[PDB]
């Protein structure tokens, strides 16, 4: 299935337009820059089920 | 065990390997030498059991069931070796390898510590033996004969997986030895009543049961010679064997959950019986005294009481080496008219004294003529029955006296009389046909010598 | 109605072929009679030689794994005992009462 | 290095190779004429590649050794009993038609893939075009059924319609009482017997239908007995024109690769001409097929590949 | 065509493949289906006649449409949530739209009618593509968004689909389309097991894709696509149909040949979760797949069929083109039940 | 005559080849399993004075 | 258990660095003798589909088959215990650390149980 | 056809032979080598 390359070798070929809150040209921000950023912070590494509870 | 499978395994190479005109003598001799090792198997213990290792083990339901598993192979390719005459050496190659995957399997069946392997194995003898019905078959019908005989195998037999690997998952080992220690008794539940239904149903269909037969008389007319011998001596089998090892989980279940199978037994014995006594063919009529047979067998295996088992493994036994006694008789009779059906070649004493006497010894213990294991399996499930309730005796009188009738009909109609005017190519006996018979015979002889060593495990 | 009446080009049956018009003595066994003469003798040797006398002898002076001579001792050895000291044979109960705990009932 | 996808990529072109001299030919001629003498001058004066006219046998001279096999494990049929009883009880006039049908589509592909592979024309003898013109007269005479020429007319289509057509048809022309005078002069007795009939049906049948839709899409050049001795003037005619008519003009080196893909691999070739119809002239039993094909195995350098066989004295088999 | 476009079809289509399969983001994801989209049409229009070009056509609107109702999915997932990575589908029915798509591109049930159709229409090495590679990169993002997926509707057209390939493979008396119905009934095996273990789905997609290669270049060697064109193949090759026997009973599941480790496993799998009654249901629905299975089996080399005269002249000709993974695969379609708990390598 | 016989006989040689490693490998695999030698409450046993294990 | 979310895994790694602190099969494993022989098999349905001589038609294609599959099955064989004993050290350390989930059942003996007798009849 | 042993495709065969043996043999060397130095063995 999913066969993580940019991972294994540090390319970053499309992780830059994932999310709202990452590097916009001109540091021009999104709507929903702070929420996303909290939800983020928060989730990151707690995993997605109990990212989800 | 690998001093048996590892030889059985080197039949293979060696066949392969073989002069192409060489096969036959490698084969009988490699063969007989095989059951003389299996022979040590026999020596049991009152405790336990044979355990050689984690993958296998051996019992004294296991053992004589293993004896004549090897025992028929030398018979099988005896009996192969006159109507592959004018076939090419490697198709004669691949007969023979078809016959050792087949011994291999089986092999591997009986002794089989896990309940899955188990049925892998259970489930892995069905191809040699389908190939075998549906390639060196003589009719058009084969391939229904094959058909039926694959897919009754199999809708009874996978319910049965299905309940193993939720065995499993629940008590979380399928190894016979935990599962004799930790059986714990089962709920009189719809889903325990299911749960039994799939256990029991895939050894019901090979005996076969009576209301499942019909598959046996197909695959049993269009095999040839060597097929109808296994598929009479072992492959019948291997449902009792299933039912012995798998019954321990079932109790307390199996009293009210045994009498639909009781009452379809009891009469469809009755009934085979009576269907053997207007036949027209010969192959058919031993199917159905088989089936009969297996009857009383699944009588035995349900009323679960130490005399049962005891009787049901000295049936088996016994039932194994005459059925292929029978069907030896009938395929030389065949080989020479050419008819396969019991009225046209009549009178067959006159000409073949010596076969009649064959004959007349196979039917006689066909008949439980006593003190043969036949009537000792006979007698010990009558008896277990009679202590389950006084009125089955009734029922069984009459399945004794019927199976007697139509045994002496199937001696009188072939046997006895006027020969036909017109065959003339009744040619004598050869020494292969007889040493045939005379090596199927002489175990049942020499067992009533010793019948503890095939009552099985509650001796 | 041109046809040929044939459905297909196919060989005629044929006949039977007996081993004992070419070869007398023929053993049922092989065309060739050397072949015949040692199949039959390998087959007579390897199963009426070997197998059913020696395993017949080596099955019947099989040792006494089941322990028949071994339970009968022991019960001869058992009963002198308990005769002599009056107990009554076989008890009713297979183990001891002193150390099976039942569950009291009080209802 | 066998001719594959890989050889065309790198450096195997096949246009390259022809310099306007192929002109795949082939000359047809009436029962007992010189068809053969024309077309083998023609070959010696251009320079081509001669193939004498596929026999029963044909196939048996490309593969293992060039000596025939036997008729049994070879072609089941033998022209002279056709001629002898052509309405034979055994179907044996459509089988004879159908194997020399099929060895004519064997030797029309191994003229392709020569010409393809060398560059050098071919000079043939009747084709599969203009094969039916023997079909024909054997229905009209009645010597097989509707069904047999049903059969015939399926697998032609399916089979020829893959291949390019001749460039140059050359027919000799001869009267049918010359022919036999001639037929009886060869001194073959069991030629002696083909009648007027047959020779007229079949005569007839080149002028009907095959120099009429031939000369839509190949040329043409209609010769009689006596202009057709002197090989000058057919070759002159042959260099003079140009064709300009066909499918030739029209391919490019990717046609030209397919085509040659397509006439190496005998046994796609011959795929279509064991097409799972049954009819009583052809089809056969399983006993005897099974019986023939044994027989065909235990033959001397035929049980394994032509490199792997021992008997015949292949040495290093261990290591091939 | 010229091989060098053809070489360049191929790996067009596997880099479509490769791009779906390592990218993390939805867009590229799409922009992977598209390049195999397009780099497909032509390999399926090798030969040229109207069938091929039927079946390559139909196949673009089945295949363009599921494309459509994918970006559809993505765009009402991004509406819910801005997320672009491939995750939990954060919303309802947007994740039954994307099901669906992938269902169509997979040629689940009740989207099942274009395979037998393209099957048929294309060559058999089109075929063999098509019921081979293009199976990877859906599955991949149904393992992906597993999690997501709602039991009730994946099980059904997993049911689905093995019921109608069991029943439509009775029928057929050619090849490919038994080839095709043999592949709905396989994905319907494979995608009931998805909500409980990816696993045993990954498992299952190599067994069968290992059997179907087999398959499909035992036909490939006798060129044959139909029951009658492949009886005539005991008078030539005897081996190949002796194989080929044994390749379509490890097809049909029978132990102790390798076709029965997939759907062993996943009624294991299933039985963890207290699922009982849709496994024995698959199980008596693939005896339908086994009938048809014995059938060809009975067809192709139990007996001897009727032959014609001109094969004569095919035993004197070798095939020129030898495939040289064919013994392979044969032997992993065949023998490889011991090697069975291999399968914790997560394959 | 040897070197001749042999190739023609040399088959025989393979069954009784097999019945060896076949005892060989159950005394291996037996090996394995000597966890509780000696350890049995009904077998516990003291060594002899010029012995190592109670079975092989 | 789904173990490609595991903490610290590399992604593309057939075989970490940590599995080397693990037993290597042995060169005698039984399972790498199958791998062998299946390797055999396939020369040999290689020979017999080429129309060779099964059994002595190329040696060195035999020996190169098995000694492929060898080294695949040896390598095939690491990583799969490799993953088995990623699974028994994730199952014991959960163990360990959610005692109030696994708790110690108290040993009771068989002559202080009663277990409902069901005569057979 | 008409060929001899390829002596080019042979030496390759039992070149990548006894290359991949060796390198096999050479690889378990040095993981039991490595095995009892992480556990400490000897
Ligand atoms: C009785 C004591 C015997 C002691 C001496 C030892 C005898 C050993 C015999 C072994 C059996 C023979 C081998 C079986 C096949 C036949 C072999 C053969 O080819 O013969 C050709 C040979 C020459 O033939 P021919 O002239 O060339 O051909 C003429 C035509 O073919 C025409 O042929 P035919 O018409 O002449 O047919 C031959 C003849 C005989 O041929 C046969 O039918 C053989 C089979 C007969 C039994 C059928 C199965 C029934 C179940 C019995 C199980 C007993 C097992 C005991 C252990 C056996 C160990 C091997 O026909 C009969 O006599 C039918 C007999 C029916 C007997 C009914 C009663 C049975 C129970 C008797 C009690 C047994 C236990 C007693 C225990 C209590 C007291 C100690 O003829 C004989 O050898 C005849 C043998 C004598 C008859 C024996 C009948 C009783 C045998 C019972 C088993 C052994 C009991 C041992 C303890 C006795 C005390
Ligand atoms: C695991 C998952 C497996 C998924 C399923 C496997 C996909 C199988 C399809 C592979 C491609 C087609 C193919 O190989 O035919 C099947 C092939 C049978 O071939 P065939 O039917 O005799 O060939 C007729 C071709 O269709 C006729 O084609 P052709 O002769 O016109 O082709 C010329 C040839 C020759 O190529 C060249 O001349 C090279 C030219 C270089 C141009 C560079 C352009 C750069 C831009 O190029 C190719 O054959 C395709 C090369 C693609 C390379 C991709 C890497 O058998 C297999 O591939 C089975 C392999 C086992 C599965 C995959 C490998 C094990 C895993
Ligand atoms: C349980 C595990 C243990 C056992 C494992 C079981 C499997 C093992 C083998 C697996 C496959 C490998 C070999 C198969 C390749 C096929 C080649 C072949 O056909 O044989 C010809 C060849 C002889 O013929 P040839 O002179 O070369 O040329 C004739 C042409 O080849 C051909 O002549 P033809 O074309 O004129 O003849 C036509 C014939 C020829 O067609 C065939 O024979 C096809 C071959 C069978 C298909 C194989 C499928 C793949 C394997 C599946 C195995 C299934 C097992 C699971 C249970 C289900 C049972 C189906 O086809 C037919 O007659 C059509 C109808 C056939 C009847 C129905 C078909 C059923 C076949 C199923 C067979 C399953 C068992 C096969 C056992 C081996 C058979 C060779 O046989 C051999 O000589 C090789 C046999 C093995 C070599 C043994 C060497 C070892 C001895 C020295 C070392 C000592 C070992 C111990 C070391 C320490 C001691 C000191
Ligand atoms: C065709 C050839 C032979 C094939 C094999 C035949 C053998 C299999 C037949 C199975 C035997 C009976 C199955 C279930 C028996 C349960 C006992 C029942 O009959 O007695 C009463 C049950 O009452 C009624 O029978 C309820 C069930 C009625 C519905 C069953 C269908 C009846 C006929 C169908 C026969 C078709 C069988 C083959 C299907 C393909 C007792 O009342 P109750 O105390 O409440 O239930 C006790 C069980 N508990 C404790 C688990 C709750
Ligand atoms: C032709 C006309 C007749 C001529 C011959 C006349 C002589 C007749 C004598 C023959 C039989 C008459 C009865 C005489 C019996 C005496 C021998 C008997 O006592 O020995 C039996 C011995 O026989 C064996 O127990 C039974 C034979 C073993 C059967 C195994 C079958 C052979 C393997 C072949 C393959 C198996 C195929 C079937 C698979 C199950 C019983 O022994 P047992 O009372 O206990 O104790 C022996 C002494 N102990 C205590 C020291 C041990
Ligand atoms: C049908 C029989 C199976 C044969 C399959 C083909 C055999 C030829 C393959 C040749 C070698 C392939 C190995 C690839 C080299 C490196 C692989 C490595 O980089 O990938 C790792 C993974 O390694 C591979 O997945 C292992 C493949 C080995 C397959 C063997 C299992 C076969 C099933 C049991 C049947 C026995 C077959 C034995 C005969 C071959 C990392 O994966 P990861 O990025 O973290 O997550 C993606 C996978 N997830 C999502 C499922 C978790
Ligand atoms: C002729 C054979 C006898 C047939 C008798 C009945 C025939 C009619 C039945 C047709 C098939 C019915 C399929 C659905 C049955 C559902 C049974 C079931 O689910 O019980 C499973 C039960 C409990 O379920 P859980 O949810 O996990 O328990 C938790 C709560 N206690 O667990 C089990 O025991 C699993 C075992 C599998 C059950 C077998 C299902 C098939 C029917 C039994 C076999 C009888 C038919 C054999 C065919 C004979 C042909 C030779
Ligand atoms: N399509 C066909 N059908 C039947 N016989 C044919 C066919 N084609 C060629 N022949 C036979 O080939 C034989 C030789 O051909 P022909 O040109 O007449 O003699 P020659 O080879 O001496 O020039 C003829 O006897 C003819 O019958």
């Amino acid at each position: 299935p999913f066969f993580d390359v940019q991972k294994r070798l540090g390319l970053d070929l499309d992780r830059w337009m994932t999310i709202q809150s990452a590097e916009q040209p001109h540091k021009i921000p999104g709507r929903c820059h702070a929420f996303e950023k909290e939800w983020i912070e928060c989730a990151h590494g707690i995993g997605g089920i109990r990212a989800e509870k | 065990m690998l001093k048996i499978i590892i030889p059985t395994t080197m039949l293979l190479p060696m066949t392969w390997m073989s002069k192409h005109n060489m096969i036959w003598i490698n084969a009988t001799v490699h063969s007989l030498l095989i059951s003389l090792i299996s022979l040590s198997l026999l020596n049991q213990l009152g405790e336990n059991s044979l355990n050689f290792s984690l993958t296998f083990f051996s019992d004294s339901l296991s053992a004589p069931l293993l004896v004549l598993t090897t025992w028929l192979l030398p018979l099988m390719l005896m009996a192969s070796q006159s109507h592959l005459s004018k076939e090419t050496t490697t198709r004669k190659k691949l007969y023979i390898t078809m016959l050792i995957l087949l011994q291999l399997f089986l092999i591997m069946t009986f002794t089989a510590t896990e309940l899955i392997l188990f049925y892998i194995l259970f489930e892995a003898t069905l191809v040699p033996t389908l190939i075998i019905i549906t390639r060196w078959g003589n009719q058009t019908e084969r391939l229904n004969a094959g058909l039926y005989f694959l897919f009754y195998t199999l809708a009874g037999s996978l319910p049965l997986l299905v309940a193993l690997v939720y065995i499993q998952n629940t008590t979380g080992s399928l190894n016979f030895l935990i599962i004799h220690y930790w059986s714990h008794p089962l709920s009189n539940s719809w889903s325990n009543i299911f749960m039994w239904l799939a256990c029991i149903m895939a050894f019901m269909v090979k005996m076969p049961l009576y209301g499942l037969h019909l598959w046996l008389p197909k695959a049993h007319v269009e095999a040839p010679i060597a097929g109808s011998m296994v598929l009479a001596a072992v492959l019948l089998k291997l449902g009792g064997y299933g039912m012995m090892r798998i019954t321990t989980i079932l109790n307390p279940l199996t009293n009210y959950m045994a009498y639909p199978f009781l009452m379809l037994s009891m009469w469809g014995m009755i009934m085979t019986s009576s269907i053997c006594l207007r036949q027209t063919d010969l192959k058919s009529l031993i199917a159905y005294s088989s089936v009969s047979h297996m009857a009383l067998v699944i009588v035995a295996i349900m009323i679960q009481t130490p005399w049962s088992f005891m009787g049901a493994t000295a049936l088996m036994i016994a039932h194994g080496l005459t059925s292929s006694m029978l069907f030896c008789l009938a395929n030389t009779n065949y080989e020479r008219v050419h008819s396969r059906t019991m009225i046209l070649a009549r009178g067959l004493q006159t000409l073949l004294p010596l076969m009649a006497t064959w004959w007349l010894v196979a039917s006689l213990t066909n008949l439980a003529l006593p003190p043969s294991i036949n009537l000792i399996g006979e007698l010990f499930i009558i008896t277990a029955s009679f202590s389950w309730s006084n009125i089955t005796i009734i029922l069984m009188g009459m399945n004794m006296m019927i199976t007697a009738l139509y045994s002496l009909y199937m001696l009188i109609t072939t046997q006895r009389g006027k020969y036909t005017h017109h065959i003339n190519n009744i040619k004598p006996s050869f020494t292969r046909e007889n040493a045939l018979m005379a090596l199927h015979i002489l175990p049942l002889l020499l067992l009533t010598l010793n019948p503890k060593m095939i009552l099985g495990p509650l001796y | 109605p041109p046809e040929p009446t044939i459905r297909l080009q196919e060989d005629p049956d044929p006949e039977d072929e007996n081993l004992y018009e070419k070869n007398p003595d023929s053993h049922g066994y092989d065309k060739d009679p050397i072949v015949d003469l040692w199949n039959m003798r390998v087959v007579f040797f390897f199963g009426f030689s070997i197998v059913l006398v020696l395993g017949s002898t080596f099955v019947a002076y099989l040792p006494d794994y089941r322990m028949q001579e071994w339970a009968r001792r022991e019960a001869e050895r058992l009963v002198k005992y308990r005769e002599a000291n009056g107990l009554p044979l076989m008890e009713s109960n297979c183990f001891d009462p002193n150390k099976i705990q039942l569950p009291e009932d009080e209802d | 290095l066998q001719y594959g996808p890989l050889a065309f990529v790198l450096g195997e072109r096949t246009t390259r190779k022809l310099t306007e001299t192929s002109k795949v030919i082939t000359v047809d001629g009436n029962i007992c004429s010189g068809k053969g003498r024309l077309a083998r001058e023609i070959a010696e004066k251009l320079g081509l590649r001669h193939f004498p006219e596929a026999g029963i046998h044909y196939a048996d001279s490309t593969t293992g050794d060039g000596k025939p096999l036997d008729v049994q494990l070879s072609g089941n049929c033998s022209l002279e009993k056709f001629y002898d009883d052509p309405k034979s009880n055994d179907g044996n006039s459509y089988r004879l038609q159908s194997w020399l049908y099929a060895s004519r589509l064997l030797q029309y592909a191994d003229a392709l893939e020569h010409l393809l592979s060398t560059g050098q024309g071919v000079v043939l003898e009747r084709s599969i075009y203009s094969d039916f013109v023997f079909l024909e007269a054997m229905y009209r005479q009645g010597f097989i059924r509707k069904q047999c020429v049903e059969h015939y007319n399926e697998v032609k289509k399916v089979t020829a319609c893959e291949y390019l057509p001749p460039h140059v048809v050359v027919y000799v022309d001869v009267p049918v009482p010359e022919i036999q005078s001639r037929i009886q002069k060869k001194g073959n007795p069991h030629e002696m017997k083909i009648t007027a009939a047959y020779l007229q049906d079949i005569e007839n049948a080149y002028k009907k239908t095959f120099l009429p839709e031939m000369s839509e899409k190949c040329e043409v050049l209609q010769y009689s007995a006596r202009e057709a001795e002197d090989a000058e003037k057919v070759v002159e005619d042959i260099e003079y024109l140009k064709c300009d008519k066909g499918p030739w003009p029209d391919q490019d080196d990717r046609t030209f690769h397919r085509l040659r893909m397509l006439v190496q691999n005998k046994l796609e070739v011959l795929n279509y001409t064991t097409i799972p119809v049954y009819l009583p002239e052809i089809t056969i039993g399983a006993h005897q097929s099974d019986r023939v094909f044994q027989k065909f195995t235990e033959l001397p350098g035929r049980k394994y590949s032509p490199g792997y066989n021992e008997d015949v004295g292949d040495k290093w088999i261990w290591l091939k | 065509m010229n091989p060098i476009i053809y070489t360049t079809l191929i790996m067009t289509v596997m880099s479509g493949t490769m791009l779906v399969m390592i990218s993390s983001h939805w867009l590229l994801i799409w922009i992977g289906f598209e390049m195999n989209l397009l780099a497909m049409i032509p390999v399926l229009m090798k030969n040229f006649n109207p069938r091929a070009t039927e079946a390559a056509t139909k196949y673009f609107l089945t295949q363009a449409t599921a494309s459509m109702m994918l970006m559809m999915a993505i765009i009402i997932n991004l509406l819910y949530s801005g997320q672009w990575t491939i995750t939990k589908m954060f919303n309802p029915v947007a994740m039954t739209m994307m099901t669906m798509a992938l269902a169509m591109k997979l040629g689940l049930s009740p989207f099942h009618f274009w395979v037998p159709e393209v099957t048929q229409g294309i060559s058999l090495q089109a075929g063999l593509l098509l019921l081979t590679w293009q199976k990877l990169a859906p599955l991949s993002v149904l393992c992906q968004i597993s999690q997501s997926i709602n039991p009730n509707l994946m099980l059904t057209m997993a049911m689905l689909s093995i019921l109608i390939g069991g029943w439509g493979g009775l029928n057929q008396t050619q090849l490919r389309k038994i080839m095709a119905y043999s592949s709905i009934a396989h994905m319907g095996w494979m995608t009931a097991v998805l909500p409980y273990n990816t696993t045993m789905t990954i498992l299952n997609l190599l067994i069968y894709i290992t059997m179907t290669l087999a398959m499909f270049m035992l036909l490939i060697h006798s060129s044959a696509t139909t029951t009658l064109s492949l009886s005539h193949t005991w008078n030539k090759m005897p081996v190949i149909t002796s194989l080929m026997m044994v390749t379509l009973l490890s097809m049909g599941g029978l132990p102790p040949l390798s076709g029965f480790m997939p759907k062993w496993m996943i009624i294991q799998e299933m039985t963890k979760n207290e699922s009982i009654i849709m496994p024995t249901l698959m199980a008596m629905t693939a005896l339908l797949n086994l009938y048809f299975y014995m059938r060809l089996a009975y067809s192709s080399s139990l007996t001897m069929f009727p032959s014609t005269n001109n094969m004569k002249m095919k035993w004197q000709f070798e095939h020129t083109k030898q495939m040289k993974l064919l013994p392979t695969m044969i032997v992993l379609s065949t023998l490889v039940l011991p090697m069975t708990p291999a399968l914790s390598s997560l394959n | 005559n040897v070197l001749q016989i042999v190739r023609d006989h040399w088959v025989h040689i393979l069954v009784p080849v097999g019945f060896v490693f076949g005892c060989y490998l159950d005394r291996r695999s037996d090996e394995k399993l000597t966890a509780f030698r000696n350890k049995s409450l009904l077998f516990k046993r003291e060594l002899r004075p010029n012995e190592e294990v109670t079975w092989k | 258990t789904m173990m490609s979310g595991r903490p610290g895994r590399v992604p593309l790694q057939f075989l970490p660095n940590e599995a080397r602190s693990l037993p290597p099969p042995k060169l005698t494993d039984p399972r790498l003798v199958y791998m062998g022989f299946l390797g055999y098999c396939s020369g040999l349905i290689d020979n017999a589909i080429r129309r060779r001589p099964v059994v002595s038609a190329g040696l060195h294609r035999q020996l190169l088959y098995v000694t492929s599959f060898v080294f695949f099955g040896y390598y095939l064989l690491k990583r799969q215990d490799y993953m088995y004993a990623l699974r028994d050290h994730d199952m014991f350390a959960y163990v360990k650390s959610h005692p109030e989930d696994f708790p110690e059942k108290d040993k009771k003996t068989y002559g202080e149980i009663l277990e409902e007798f069901h005569p057979v009849r | 056809p008409h060929g001899s042993p390829d002596w080019l495709k042979v030496g390759l065969t039992l070149g990548t032979s006894v290359f991949l043996w060796i390198y096999l043999i050479k690889q378990h060397k040095e993981d039991v080598l490595e095995y009892k130095r992480r556990n400490g063995l000897e």
